């Protein structure tokens, strides 16, 4: 392990999924 | 594919050029297309239209060769799937009216992916029973489903991006020496097996995000995106940055 960076969650493209 | 027949499917597209069709399509509620998932082996993702927003669905296909949405139930194929779905919603947020079917002229577009593995299947049955003409032909048929997976898995191997061995230091050092263009990536395993490192340089500086297959087998960032293969995570993040800093760009090769 080490220093990595990390996700902007915000930017993430979203998937639909059953209701 | 299962699904070229149909006139509703478009291939391996983007998003993009998915919601681009819907939307010149009238984006009337029901409005649906069908598109290759450039993240699954095998898969397909619906593409629905509903109080003038885009809805994707990814259908995953099973081990025992039926496709299903996640938490509904498994259809033999995707033509079978829509057809349900036009009937009961089951889970959608309406039922499936009126496909989307692709313009005069317009064929379903080649996956990149697929075309690469046709390749590599041909070579690898080549190489192990050391046929050729139509008796490579014949054994390519029967083995391709067989070796589908080993092949799909490790075809970033042979990617210009990927380098088999390559520390954080040394890959900082190949990156920075060069052009520096934004996007500049390569891919590089790390110690412990099932542990990989994505490194691309954005404004003269250096990102590393660690890449972890689950228990599933799928690849991901952490709190990412999953992949059924290291090449389509790769092939996902230049159309798109999903959460990195960047998209990637140019390959720094070997
Ligand atoms: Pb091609």
């Amino acid at each position: 392990n080490q220093l990595y960076n990390e996700l902007n969650l915000g930017r993430r493209e979203e998937y639909d999924v059953l209701d | 594919d299962p699904a070229a027949h149909l006139p509703f499917f478009y291939g391996s597209i983007s998003r993009a050029e998915a919601e681009e069709h819907l939307k010149l399509a009238g984006m009337a509620d029901g409005l649906f297309l069908l598109r290759q998932c450039l993240r699954s082996l095998g898969g397909y993702v619906l593409s629905l239209v509903h109080d003038v927003r885009f809805h994707h669905f990814p259908i995953e296909r099973q081990l025992n060769g039926t496709y299903a949405i996640a938490g509904g139930k498994a259809h033999c194929g995707p033509a079978e799937l829509c057809e349900f779905y036009s009937r009961d919603p089951d889970g959608l947020p309406c039922n499936l009216r009126k496909p989307c079917n692709r313009p005069s002229g317009l064929e379903p577009q080649p996956g990149v992916f697929d075309c690469l593995r046709d390749a590599m299947v041909r070579d690898y049955v080549r190489q192990t029973w050391k046929l050729e003409g139509e008796a490579l032909e014949q054994a390519i048929i029967s083995q391709a489903p067989q070796v589908e997976k080993l092949i799909a898995t490790t075809a970033h191997e042979r990617m210009p991006w990927y380098h088999s061995s390559l520390t954080r230091e040394e890959a900082e050092r190949k990156l920075y020496s060069g052009a520096q263009t934004d996007g500049k990536f390569l891919l590089r395993p790390r110690k412990e097996q099932g542990t990989y490192a994505l490194s691309l340089i954005y404004g003269k500086t250096v990102y590393h995000y660690l890449i972890s297959q689950d228990k599933a087998g799928k690849y991901c960032i952490p709190e990412g995106t999953k992949f059924d293969t290291l090449w389509q995570l790769v092939e996902y993040l230049k159309l798109k940055a999903d959460g990195l800093i960047y998209c990637l760009k140019e390959a720094c090769p070997n």
